[PDB]
């Protein structure tokens, strides 16, 4: 029944963040499956022009056959729209969601010895807000828009004026969807900080939370402050746009580079919010399955409250090319390269608990594992961009898109499944099959590589972001880079497979902790699931 | 003339150089590449020897320690040096990209939706530049036997087709050029690998880059902001040639 969706139990809201974080990303993941299909092969086969004049539905289903170059009219803006919808739903409505909203909500109190949060009903609005902004993004690419078509093709970051100049109102669907989405992280950040300090068990002093706790605790400060920045940012392109406003329009003295360091100033830490509740993850699941300690608890800690704060210093490496000064530009590349002292401590040490531990190499721990080498080649090349003499000729180009793929799509979200397959057992009752686990992970494993190395090459070789169609000789490497995305998708249906079979007729979990003593957090002490009111 | 500046097939490597900087940029770019596959190697050689080692069949009781401070003093002040390292050969390089010398030859450049337009302030020269198969030129931005057709009689073939134009930005070689960057209506960006330049195209601001070319031939590159439906179809075609193949291309234009 809607009693889900009108609890406002931590353990409940946890779940429905998860669910609908999976469904997003499984329609966001469909997106690239079509942007892939048409960047298998030079020359635009499957955004025609002329699947505009069917209607909605005809014009879907004749969008998925390729044409012959000669009866395609190429369609860019359905194009932009395309990676605009896709980017907006996984920056927005998926991987926070799943990991802020979904396993934060679940397990931080759990992991403090808290009842609930300290406002259920707080709680309980975020998650709806998160579905409200999520129902208007969609809606958007449905709205009058661009080009007199529908939807909105202006990327994910909103620059002005193509922002503030593209027709229609599916631009300002969009806007009120990323208000609606920080909103929900708001309240969400409120929640975790005010029931982190004030709701913890007795005896359970801040420096014996674990990690995963301590990683929500500082994912939370930094909504707080990211956040109203971003509003106010996208304030200002709907007062450009509907109410006369021209903080972005050089003809009435404004600046569109003012707009981009009001959002990168959210830009960067948006970042850190997607990946430090993954690092918190990493270290419960790589604690488990090394049957060991976790090495340097107290350096964890510091160095997620380092990459925090630093992460609010640095974001003009987004603007290299926009006109930064010399001396803007040599400090922002500067600041960016001491991320990486804090970040290596962390990789050090999950290695460092590895070493002299037991290893048992079931499917959580495959995915911490691939996420420590996957992390590192992402954030390595985003060292590399940090060079603003190298971004030079990287900006805007595919291997961008590699850098930000291996830290996100090989990174956070490994953290991701890492969690799921971690914690199924304890939240549902039922355990998945192993095997199954460990094939989903090489499937992906594989795919996500074949996808998104060969786009460093790409990069190398000077192709574009946001392109429809490239020159011929770039084929190749689009090529595997769409065949890797076609098995990476295979392996997601797969997923969601095992999801179902997991639940429906999962083998029965009996045991309160049903992987070993190292699991050693709260939520191991309890049933699986655990009772419908804790502590 | 050689068509040098143009990705190849199967490429995994930079645009062919044809300017110091981007020779700087390739050497900055292979030096940090050998530092990075060493840390990534290492890593993942740590990884695999630590999961073959301590696999819980081969080692079966574990081990409980915390802490070790030689390696943890080791490992965050190695990182340190690196990054400095790194810095040190880096700042330089950035300097001499941004440090704008004297022209010798001055260009103003502004982007359009969907096109850019050329200025010599110094010779009196302004046109428009259009993808050939763009609308401009008959088309509707794919290939087709017109499109084909114009690509050979432009001096290209049917393989240049998304990065020809049907005017090109002719400048003499081994002289300092200067190129002033600006939007007409959203942001551009116009670039050139071979150059190893690139410079946002804003409404409302005036931005400078410098190359020198150090070989003559035709050299692409693509508007790289996303700047509406035809982003895709706005591209940039420099030709480098003699100086007075340059001053004869100069004369044709001059109105008597
Ligand atoms: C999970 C999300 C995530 C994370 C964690 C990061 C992490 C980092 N990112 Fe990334 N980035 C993105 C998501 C993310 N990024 C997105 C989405 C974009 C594009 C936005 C857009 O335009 O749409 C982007 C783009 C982006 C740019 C702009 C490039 C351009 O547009 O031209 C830059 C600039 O430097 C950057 C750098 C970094 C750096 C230095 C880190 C560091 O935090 C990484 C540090 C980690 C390591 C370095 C590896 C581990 C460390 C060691 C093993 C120690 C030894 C290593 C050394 C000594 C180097 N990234
Ligand atoms: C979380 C962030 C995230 C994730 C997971 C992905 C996943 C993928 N993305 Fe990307 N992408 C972005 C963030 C992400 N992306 C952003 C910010 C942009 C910029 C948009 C812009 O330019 O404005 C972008 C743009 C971008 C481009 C460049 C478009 C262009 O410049 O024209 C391409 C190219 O192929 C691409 C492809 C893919 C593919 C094939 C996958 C995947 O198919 C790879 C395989 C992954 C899976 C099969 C499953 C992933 C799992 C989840 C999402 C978890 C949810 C599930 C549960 C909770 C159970 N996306
Ligand atoms: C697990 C589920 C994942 C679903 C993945 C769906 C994969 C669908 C593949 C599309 O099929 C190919 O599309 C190409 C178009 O990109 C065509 O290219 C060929 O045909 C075109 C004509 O339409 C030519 O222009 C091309 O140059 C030529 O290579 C080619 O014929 C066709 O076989
Ligand atoms: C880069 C990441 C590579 C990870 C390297 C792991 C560190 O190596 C181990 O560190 C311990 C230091 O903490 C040593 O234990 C030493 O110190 C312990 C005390 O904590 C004693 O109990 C042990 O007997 C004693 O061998 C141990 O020898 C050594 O192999
Ligand atoms: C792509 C998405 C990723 C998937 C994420 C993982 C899924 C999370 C677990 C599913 O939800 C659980 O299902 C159980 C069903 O057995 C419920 O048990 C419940 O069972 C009874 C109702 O079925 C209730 O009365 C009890 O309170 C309770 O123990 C439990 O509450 C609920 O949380
Ligand atoms: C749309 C995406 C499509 C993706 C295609 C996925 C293909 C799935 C392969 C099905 O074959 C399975 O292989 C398992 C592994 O061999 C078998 O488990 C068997 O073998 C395991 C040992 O590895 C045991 O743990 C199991 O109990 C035992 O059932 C299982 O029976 C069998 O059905
Ligand atoms: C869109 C793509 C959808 C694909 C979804 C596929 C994912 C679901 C995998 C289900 O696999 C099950 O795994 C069990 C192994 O865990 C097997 O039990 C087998 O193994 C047990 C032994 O471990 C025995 O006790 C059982 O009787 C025996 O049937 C069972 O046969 C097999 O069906
Ligand atoms: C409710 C809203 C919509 C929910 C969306 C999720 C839909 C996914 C349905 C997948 O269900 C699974 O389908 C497989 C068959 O297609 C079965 O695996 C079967 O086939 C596999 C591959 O052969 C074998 O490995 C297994 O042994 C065998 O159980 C599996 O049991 C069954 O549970
Ligand atoms: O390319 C070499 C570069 O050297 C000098 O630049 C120095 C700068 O003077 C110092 O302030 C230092 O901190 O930064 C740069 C390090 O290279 C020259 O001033 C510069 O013109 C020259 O290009
Ligand atoms: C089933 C809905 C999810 C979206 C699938 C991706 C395909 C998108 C096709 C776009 C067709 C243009 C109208
Ligand atoms: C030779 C005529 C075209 C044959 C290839 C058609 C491929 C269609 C794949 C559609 C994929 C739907 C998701
Ligand atoms: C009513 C116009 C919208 C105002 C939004 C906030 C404007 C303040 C700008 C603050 C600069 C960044 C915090
Ligand atoms: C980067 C992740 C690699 C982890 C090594 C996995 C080795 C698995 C060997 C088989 C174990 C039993 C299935
Ligand atoms: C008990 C057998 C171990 C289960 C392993 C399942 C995955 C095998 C490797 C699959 C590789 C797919 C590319
Ligand atoms: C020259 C036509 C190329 C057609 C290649 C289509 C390959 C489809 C791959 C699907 C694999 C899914 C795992
Ligand atoms: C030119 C490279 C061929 C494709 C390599 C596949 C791996
Ligand atoms: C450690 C990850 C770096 C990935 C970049 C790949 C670069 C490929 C270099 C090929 C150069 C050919 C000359
Ligand atoms: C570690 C850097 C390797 C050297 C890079 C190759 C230089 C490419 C351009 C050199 C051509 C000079 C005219
Ligand atoms: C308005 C003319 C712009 C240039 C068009 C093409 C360049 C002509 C070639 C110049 C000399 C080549 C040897
Ligand atoms: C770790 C800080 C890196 C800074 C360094 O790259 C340069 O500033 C040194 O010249
Ligand atoms: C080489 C011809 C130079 C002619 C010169 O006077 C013109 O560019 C001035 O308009
Ligand atoms: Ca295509
Ligand atoms: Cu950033
Ligand atoms: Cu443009
Ligand atoms: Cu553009
Ligand atoms: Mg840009
Ligand atoms: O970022």
């Amino acid at each position: 029944f809607t009693r889900w969706f009108m609890s406002t139990n931590h353990k409940d809201i946890g779940v429905l963040y998860l669910f609908t974080g999976g469904l997003v990303g499984l329609i966001s993941v469909a997106f690239t499956v079509y942007m892939r299909m048409e960047l298998m092969a030079p020359g635009v086969q499957f955004m025609c022009a002329e699947h505009l004049e069917s209607g909605l539905v005809k014009g879907f289903f004749q969008s998925l056959w390729p044409s012959a170059v000669e009866n395609c009219t190429p369609n860019g803006h359905l194009w932009n729209v395309m990676i605009t919808g896709h980017g907006i739903l996984m920056m927005f409505f998926v991987v926070i969601p799943a990991l802020f909203g979904g396993f934060g909500n679940y397990f931080m109190p759990l992991h403090i010895g808290a009842p609930d949060m300290a406002f259920p009903r707080m709680n309980n609005l975020s998650y709806w807000l998160y579905v409200a902004g999520t129902s208007l993004a969609v809606a958007s690419l449905f709205a009058p828009g661009g080009n007199g078509q529908l939807g909105s093709g202006i990327g994910w970051v909103l620059y002005p004026p193509l922002s503030t100049s593209e027709s229609g109102y599916s631009t300002d669907l969009a806007i009120f969807a990323v208000h609606l989405s920080g909103a929900s992280s708001i309240l969400g950040a409120i929640n975790m900080i005010t029931t982190f300090l004030n709701m913890r068990a007795p005896g359970m002093t801040m420096h014996k939370v674990p990690l995963f706790a301590w990683s929500i605790f500082v994912t939370a400060w930094l909504i707080l402050l990211a956040l109203p920045v971003l509003a106010g940012a996208i304030t200002m392109l709907l007062t450009d746009r509907n109410f006369g406003t021209t903080f972005f329009q050089p003809s009435g003295g404004g600046d569109p580079v003012l707009y981009q360091h009001i959002l990168w100033f959210f830009g960067h830490p948006e970042v850190y919010i997607i990946v430090l509740p993954a690092f918190g993850i990493v270290s419960h699941v790589i604690a488990t399955f090394a049957k060991k300690p976790i090495f340097g608890y107290l350096p964890m800690v510091y160095a997620m409250v380092a990459i925090g704060v630093l992460g609010f210093v640095v974001w003009a490496h987004h603007m290299y090319t926009a006109g930064l000064s010399l001396t803007q530009q040599s400090y922002f590349m500067m600041a960016t390269m001491v991320i990486a002292v804090p970040t290596g401590i962390k990789i050090f040490s999950w290695i460092a608990t590895m070493w002299g531990g037991s290893i048992e190499l079931k499917t959580p721990m495959l995915w911490a594992l691939g996420f420590l080498f996957l992390f590192t080649v992402g954030g390595v090349t985003g060292i590399v961009l940090s060079q603003a003499s190298v971004d030079r000729y990287y900006h805007d180009t595919y291997y961008v898109v590699a850098h930000f793929h291996y830290v996100m799509s090989l990174g956070a979200v490994f953290g991701i499944f890492a969690g799921i397959y971690f914690w199924i057992g304890k939240m549902s009752g039922r355990q998945y099959p192993e095997w199954a686990g460990k094939l989903h992970f090489w499937m992906m494993f594989v795919g996500a590589n074949l996808t998104f190395f060969p786009q460093h090459f790409l990069g190398r070789q000077g192709m574009p972001r946001r392109y429809i169609d490239y020159p011929e000789a770039f084929a190749t490497w689009n090529f595997v880079s769409s065949l890797g995305a076609f098995l990476s998708f295979a392996s997601f249906l797969f997923f969601l497979g095992v999801i179902f079979y997991t639940l429906t007729r999962g083998a029965r979990v009996t045991a309160n902790n049903y992987w070993n003593e190292h699991a050693d957090t709260l939520e191991w002490t309890l049933t699986s699931p655990p009772p419908e009111h804790t502590f | 003339l050689e068509i040098i500046g143009r990705p190849q097939p199967g490429g995994t490597g930079f645009q062919p150089s044809a300017s110091p900087v981007a020779t700087q940029i390739h050497w900055l770019d292979g030096f940090i590449l050998v530092i990075i596959a060493a840390i990534t190697i290492f890593v993942t050689l740590l990884i695999l020897y630590a999961v073959w080692r301590f696999h819980e069949k081969r080692n079966k009781v574990p081990a409980r320690f915390t802490h070790n401070s030689p390696l943890e003093i080791a490992w965050t002040i190695v990182p340190i040096v690196i990054l400095v390292a790194i810095g040190a050969f880096s700042l330089p390089v950035l300097f001499n990209q941004q440090e704008i010398p004297e022209a010798d030859v001055t260009v103003k450049v502004t982007g359009y939706q969907w096109y850019w337009g050329y200025e010599y302030p110094d010779e009196e020269i302004s046109f428009e530049s259009y993808m050939i198969g763009s609308p401009a030129t008959g088309g509707d931005n794919r290939m087709s036997p017109e499109v084909e057709q114009q690509l050979i009689e432009a001096g290209y073939s049917r393989d240049e087709f998304l990065l020809a134009t049907d005017t090109a930005m002719v400048v003499p070689v081994n002289k300092t050029v200067v190129v002033q960057v600006t939007g007409a209506d959203v942001i551009h960006s116009w670039t050139v690998p071979a150059f190893g330049v690139k410079q946002d195209a804003v409404p409302g601001r005036l931005a400078q880059l410098w190359f020198r070319a150090e070989r003559e031939g035709i050299f692409f590159g693509q508007c790289s902001e996303l700047c509406g439906i035809s982003h895709a179809y706005m591209p940039i075609t420099v030709k480098v040639v003699s100086e007075e193949a340059y001053a004869a291309w100069l004369e044709q234009h001059h109105h008597h």
